[PDB]
This record gives structure tokens, C-alpha cells and sequence, in this order.
């Protein structure tokens, strides 16, 4: 559960960064 | 986490018998087996 | 306070509420409450009922209802 | 090199400190390891 | 299971894991008001404006290692609301809830907390609320030690 | 004749090694038996009021 | 080999100290507590349920009576539990009545928290009143070590 | 053998718990009102016979109480223990009025003489 | 076992989630 | 079975005297350093004796925190630290100033 949360969190942060910059 | 480790089946005989736990005294030490 | 509440409660219900002339229970003064006999202490109310003709505690709501039956 | 390349550490002794109302647990880490934890403790708090 | 507190960096571990539970009890909305904007953080117990100060009942927060103080400000309406939420869980027609209350008997009788069941139930209610904000599996906030 | 063979049970949390009886007394009527136990309890025994010879028979068998 | 630091494998025996076997073998030095004391002997009063009179008193009956009274004692506590509850319950009824009478006398923010309701399930976990016969796992020991280790 | 007299079964009906060590001795008061009980927790507990309620716990042995007798003729309870002590408890004061010293090792049992003032 | 070795190296030695970046892919084990 | 009973009697006496002596040391009814130093030894053992239980029970009972709670707190810190723009602490560079 923590490993999939690591997956989900990392790409959420990347996409919100990519949408900003 | 604290709760319990031990059996209930003995407590099932406790349906038929007066099980007591009695860590305190029904009278003080000064109450002197009435003279 | 409970004494003035019971007078007020009897008053809005139209029940008679006044002391019996020199009738007492446990030395405390017995009151009329409609047809019922009442005495008060310690923020509690006591009543007699014709089920037993002796004294029991009571709550004010059913006391109203019991008198509301007895007045009829 | 320790923080990169080891994950098995020597045993930690334990002891209690006798404040009469309540015991506090006390640990002795191996001296070669304390110097690494103490630098890291200093490093973590500065960076944070 | 659990951390050896005698490690040199155990203070950092405990403080950071403490912060995680500060977020739980505050929530990220109020936590980010109390912390203010990350470009210009608030100093201790200060706020960017009176509006953010007023906008939640949690006005102050600090955590000393593993000990937490929260300050609540309530209007009478939302206080009585919370009392009803609590009493919906743990009702008490018997006044059982007021006789188990902790009182600072070292202080004089007027500095000891009032007998008023409203005020007593409000304290019980926020404690019940706070005790629900964080898992009993992580930490055991408890009435006799609070 | 041994008419009954009770085996006592250790009260909860005690080991099966603690079943032992260390003392016993009759009450002065002789109808309550008080026994003192290695499991730290005091157990008390009472004649079964409803038993009768034809419920629990004895023959002769010499 | 070490052998002086031995326990009592051999049996203890006695009956031959000072003043044992012959009354003249008491030395004239005597201990401080050997002074005369409590010299008027107490006795139990007449009518103390003495054995033969007790036997007459078909003694099972006096015990039977007290056993039956213990059953009556349980029901008495239920009545006292009813008496205490209704009086403070009526006090709520008084303050409720007073509140309604006051009107008739005029006639005369937490949704952000990621966890909630963890208590909604713990009432099954109330502690039972029982004696756990295990000193390291008794409720006292669990309470003790939590108080003292901090 | 010869013909048994018939005797009713006995059943367990009460379990009093509250000693923290082995219960080593029990004796019943002459008037049948209460029974004493010593144990390896070095405490003598006096219990009500009909209701099982613990009247009193008498403490004063240095180690395990393992003999206990209530006097048939006196208001006294006698007790002895692994600490070599033998003690007379005056039940009119709940206090140890007398000690009997001479035992060289643990007192195993004691008996109070039915008609003499002898223990 | 080499399949799961390659799998868990994508779970262990990655940089932190707070950096973003694309996830390492994993394999079905 | 005979041995086990006596070990539990010695045990119970040994722990019960640890409790009694500590109440003396808390209340101040004892001023003997050897009694205190003795009793600390007993209580140190009684702690570890229960701590070994606690560490074994953890592997037997599994994580006391649910996977639900653990991902809840994990995501909560990500949302926090993301909104704080927290740049994570690098490993100490080889020539750090």
C-alpha cells in the first residue's frame, strides 16, 4: 500500500509541476 | 495492546458459581470483630 | 425551585394546590394536588395512589397525568 | 561511507536511570557509531 | 517496533513524526494557516491577518516534543453543536461525565473549573473530537494524562 | 467407599501446574467444605440439594 | 571444589536447646519479651453459639438463613441503584420543566480531518472485572509499568 | 468391605479470589460466622462464611502464613508461618498480642487444645 | 529471482516522491 | 510441573516485592541505596520481560496501523510538503562546505 502510494504521489507531483512549468 | 490473554470457559462455569474478585476489605482494621 | 414549580404547574393545569389543614407525613406538610396527596423534599416529589394508598416517589410529568386522570 | 554502505549495527545496551518517581530508559550506542549518528544529527537539523 | 530514543538523531525522528500528527489534528487547511505562506512564514502564534485568525476555532498550537497544547475559540452555537455531537456518542443523563473530570485542586475553589455541566461537556467534547483526529494505533491520547 | 472424585480447575491465568489443594476445612454445620488452593483462590463446596439415593445409587459389592 | 556454601540437603532437627528436656536448664538471663504479659486470659462469652446449643439450633438453619439473605442483598442494591438514578434524572426533568416554564411564564470546520470516529467501535473493549492469576500480566502490573517507565 | 452409608454429591458453588500467593490454611470460627485464611502472600484474610465478602486482611507475618486456627474458647486467632513466628491475634483489637518464639524453622501446622489453654 | 530483484530496485533506490519525476515502471511478479 | 509451580511462586514473590519496594521508594519510606539499586535491577528485568513480549507480538499480530491509516498519513505529508515547496535534504556532498 505504501509502495503504490509512493507511485501515485510521485507522478501527481510531477504532473502538477509540469502543468505549472 | 493490554486487553486479554486468557480463557472464558472457566468464566462459563462462572455462570453456575459465585466467582468473586475481592481486593478490598468490607470493614476497616479498627472494626474489631464486635466485642 | 420545586415548591413554586408545583404550584405553578398546578396553576396552569387548573388543579387545586394548597396544604391540607394540619395533615402531615414524616412531619413534612402534605399538599393537595387535585385529588392527590403530595409532599416534597430534597428536590423530589412524593405521591400516594389508590393502587397502594401509600407513598411513592414521582416525576412531575406523570404526576400531572395522574392528577389529570384523577380530576376526571 | 557508513550511511551509504551499512545497515547492520552492533547491539545496543540498555540501562535505566532511577528518578524515584519514574525510570527513564538509557541506551549506549557503540562509540564508532555514535560519531556517525552525531554528525548526522547535526547535519539533519542544520539542513532542516 | 518503535524507535530507539537513545540514538543521536532520535530527536529529529521524533520531531518530524510529531509534525505528521500535528497535521492530523490541525488538518492541512488550518495547519497551512498557522504556518502561513511558505515564502513568509508566521512567527510563533502569529498570523498573516485577523481574518485567518478568526476563520477557525483552533487559534493557537504548539507541540513540545510529545506534548501538545491547543487553544480553541468558540461561539456559543458551535460549542453547543460539538456538545451535541459528543453527547450523541456518549450520552449522560446521570451526570457521570462531570464526576470524572480533572480539576486543579491545588488552586483555590474559584480557580478550579466550574461545576457547570455545559463548560464541562465542552471540554469533554473537544477532547473526544481531538482523540478522534489521530489513530489510536499511533498514539494513545488519554483523559487521565491530559 | 470413594463416592466422588472432583478435579479442581485452576482459575484464569494460572498454569495447570497450580491445580493443587493446600488446605481444607468443613464449616461447623458440616455442609460447606472450604478448600484453599495453589491457584490463590478459595473454593467452596456444597452438598447437592436435589440428590437422593435412587439418583446416585450404591449397591453392596463386597 | 566449593562445598561450604551448601544448602540444607540434610534434615533440620531440634528439641535440645536451653530449658528443653529439663526445666532447670533455663539460664537466668531471659529475653525482654519473656516478661509476664496478657496474664488475665480472655474467654468467649456465654451464648456464643456454643457447639451443643448450636447443634440444638439445627445449625444448618442459621447458615441457610444467611445464604438466603445474600440473595436478598443483591436485590437491595438494585433498588438503591434505582433510587440514586431517578433522583438526578428528575433533576434533569426539573431543569427541563423550568426551561419550558420560562417560555410559558412569558405567556403568563472539522471536515478537513483525515480520520474520524475511531471511538465508534471501542465499547466492545471495556475491561472485565476479573483476577488474572499472573503477576507479570495482571492488570496491576500493566498499570504499574506504564506509570513508572516514562 | 461393608455397606456404605449413602452421601450426597458435593458441587462447587463459590470461588473467592484475592490472595496473591498460595492459600495455605483455612479455619472456621466456632459460631460459623466467618473463616480465616492464610496464604503465601503473608496475609491472613477473614471472610464472611455465608456471603464470601472479605471482612479484613490482617498483615504481620514476615513470610508465608501456613497455619491458622481460631480458638474454640477464646476470642483469639493463632497463626504460624515459614518465618518461624507463631502469633496470637486478639480479635477484640485485630492485633498481635502474643508471640511464641522457640521454633527453629518453618511452622507447618498448629492446633489449639479443645479444653486447656494450650497451643 | 532476477525479475523481482529488478522490480524492487525500482521501489527502493528511487529518489523521493516529493521530487516528482516519472515513476520507474515495475514488472508484474 | 512441580518445578514450574515453584518457579511461578518465586516469580510472583519476586515481582510483588519489586512493586512493594518501589512504592516505598516513591513515597520516600526508604533511604537505603542498596534497596533502590536492587529494585531498579528487578524493574529493569520486568520491563524487558514485557518488552520482549511486545516486540514478539508485533511480528505475530502484524502492523497495528492499517494500510488505510498508513497511506492516509503518508499522502497527508506529501500534500503538506508539496505545498511547503520542501526541497528534500540531499546526501552530504563529497566536498560540502
Amino acid at each position: 500500500a505504501l509502495y503504490i502510494a509512493d507511485r501515485k504521489a510521485r507522478e501527481e507531483v510531477e504532473t502538477r509541476a509540469q502543468l505549472e512549468r | 495492546e493490554d486487553k486479554k490473554y486468557y480463557a472464558t470457559a472457566l468464566e462459563v462455569y462462572g455462570e453456575g458459581v459465585e466467582t468473586l474478585v475481592q481486593e478490598e476489605d468490607a470493614q476497616p482494621l479498627t472494626e474489631p470483630i464486635v466485642k | 425551585s420545586l415548591k413554586e414549580i408545583i404550584e405553578y404547574t398546578a396553576g396552569k393545569n387548573g388543579f387545586t394546590y394548597h396544604p391540607q389543614k394540619d395533615r402531615y407525613k414524616d412531619g413534612r406538610q402534605v399538599f393537595w394536588f387535585g385529588a392527590l396527596s403530595i409532599y416534597l423534599d430534597s428536590e423530589m416529589v412524593y405521591v400516594m395512589d389508590p393502587i397502594e394508598f401509600v407513598w411513592r416517589p414521582s416525576g412531575l410529568n406523570e404526576l400531572i397525568q395522574m392528577a389529570q386522570g384523577a380530576q376526571g | 561511507r557508513h550511511m551509504l554502505t551499512q545497515r547492520a549495527f552492533k547491539e545496543v545496551g540498555i540501562e535505566f536511570m532511577d528518578l524515584y518517581t519514574h525510570l527513564i530508559p538509557v541506551y549506549d550506542i557503540e562509540p564508532l557509531e555514535k560519531v556517525t549518528d552525531a554528525y548526522l544529527d547535526q547535519y539533519l537539523w542544520y539542513e532542516a | 517496533f518503535g524507535i530507539i530514543r537513545g540514538l543521536q538523531f532520535a530527536s529529529f525522528i521524533v520531531q518530524f513524526y510529531g509534525l505528521v500528527l500535528d497535521l492530523l489534528v490541525l488538518g492541512l487547511r488550518r495547519a497551512s494557516e498557522i504556518a502561513g505562506p511558505p515564502q513568509c512564514p508566521n512567527e510563533f502564534l502569529q498570523f498573516q491577518d485577523v481574518a485567518t485568525e478568526i476563520g477557525h476555532p483552533i487559534r493557537l498550537y504548539c507541540r513540545y516534543i510529545d506534548r501538545v497544547w491547543i487553544m480553541f475559540r468558540f461561539s456559543a452555537d458551535e460549542a453547543r453543536d460539538l456538545i451535541q455531537r459528543y453527547l450523541t456518542e456518549h450520552p449522560d443523563p446521570n451526570n457521570e461525565n462531570i464526576v470524572g473530570y480533572n480539576n486543579k485542586k491545588c488552586w483555590p475553589r474559584d480557580a478550579r473549573m466550574r461545576l457547570m455541566k455545559h463548560d464541562v461537556n465542552l471540554g469533554r467534547a473537544v477532547f473526544w473530537d481531538i482523540k478522534n483526529r489521530l489513530p489510536r494505533s499511533i498514539t494513545t491520547v488519554e483523559w487521565e494524562n491530559s | 467407599f470413594c463416592f466422588q472424585k472432583i478435579q479442581t480447575k485452576p482459575q484464569p491465568g494460572s498454569i495447570e501446574s497450580e491445580a493443587g489443594i493446600y488446605a481444607s476445612c468443613f464449616d461447623k454445620t458440616g455442609l460447606r467444605l472450604i478448600t484453599a488452593e495453589a491457584d490463590k483462590t478459595i473454593k467452596m463446596y456444597k452438598e447437592d440439594d436435589e440428590a437422593t439415593e435412587e439418583s446416585h445409587p450404591i449397591v453392596w459389592r463386597p | 571444589m566449593t562445598t561450604a556454601h551448601r544448602p540444607t540437603f540434610h534434615p533440620a532437627r531440634g528439641g535440645t536447646a536451653r530449658g528443653e528436656g529439663d526445666l532447670s536448664k533455663l539460664s537466668n538471663q531471659y529475653s525482654s519479651k519473656d516478661m509476664p504479659s496478657h496474664t488475665k486470659m480472655k474467654y468467649r462469652q456465654t451464648g456464643q453459639e456454643t457447639e451443643a446449643d448450636l447443634r440444638k439450633k439445627d445449625l444448618r438453619r442459621e447458615l441457610e438463613d444467611k445464604e438466603r439473605n445474600a440473595i436478598r442483598e443483591k436485590r437491595a442494591r438494585d433498588s438503591a441503584s434505582s433510587s440514586s438514578s431517578h433522583s438526578k434524572r428528575q433533576r434533569m426533568d426539573q431543569i427541563a420543566a423550568e426551561s419550558a416554564a420560562s417560555v410559558d411564564a412569558d405567556e403568563a470546520w472539522d471536515d478537513d480531518v483525515v480520520f474520524k470516529n475511531c471511538a465508534k467501535g471501542v465499547e466492545e473493549r471495556k475491561k472485565e472485572v476479573t483476577f488474572i492469576n499472573d503477576a507479570i500480566r495482571s492488570e496491576f502490573h500493566k498499570k504499574f509499568m506504564d506509570k513508572y517507565i516514562k | 468391605m461393608m455397606k456404605p452409608k449413602w452421601h450426597a454429591p458435593w458441587k462447587l458453588y463459590r470461588v473467592a479470589s484475592g490472595h496473591t500467593g498460595w492459600v495455605r490454611a483455612v479455619d472456621v470460627e466456632p459460631g460459623n460466622q466467618w473463616f480465616a485464611s492464610g496464604g503465601a502472600d503473608r496475609i491472613i484474610k477473614i471472610w464472611d462464611l455465608a456471603s464470601g465478602q472479605l471482612k479484613l486482611s490482617l498483615t504481620g507475618h514476615i513470610s508465608s502464613v501456613r497455619a491458622v486456627k481460631v480458638s474454640p474458647r477464646h476470642p483469639f486467632l493463632f497463626s504460624g508461618g515459614e518465618d518461624k513466628q507463631v502469633k496470637c491475634w486478639d480479635l477484640e483489637y485485630n492485633k498481635v498480642i502474643r508471640h511464641y518464639h522457640g521454633h527453629l524453622s518453618a511452622v507447618q501446622a498448629l492446633s489449639v487444645h479443645p479444653s486447656l489453654d494450650v497451643l | 529471482v532476477q525479475l523481482e530483484l529488478e522490480n524492487l530496485m525500482a521501489l527502493q533506490n528511487t529518489e523521493s516522491a516529493l521530487k516528482g519525476g516519472l515513476n520507474t515502471p515495475l514488472h508484474e511478479s | 510441573n512441580m518445578i514450574l509451580r515453584y518457579v511461578k511462586a518465586k516469580a510472583d514473590w519476586w515481582t510483588n516485592s519489586a512493586h512493594y519496594n518501589r512504592e516505598r521508594v516513591r513515597r520516600g519510606a526508604t533511604v537505603d541505596k542498596t534497596v533502590c539499586k536492587k529494585n531498579l535491577g528487578r524493574l529493569t528485568r520486568l520491563y524487558l520481560k514485557s518488552e520482549q513480549e511486545r516486540q514478539h507480538n508485533y511480528l505475530k499480530d502484524g502492523p497495528y496501523i492499517s494500510a488505510e491509516e498508513a497511506v492516509a498519513i503518508y499522502t497527508t505529508t506529501v500534500h503538506w510538503l508539496e505545498s511547503r515547496r520542501f526541497s528534500p535534504i540531499p546526501f552530504p556532498p563529497l566536498s560540502y562546505k
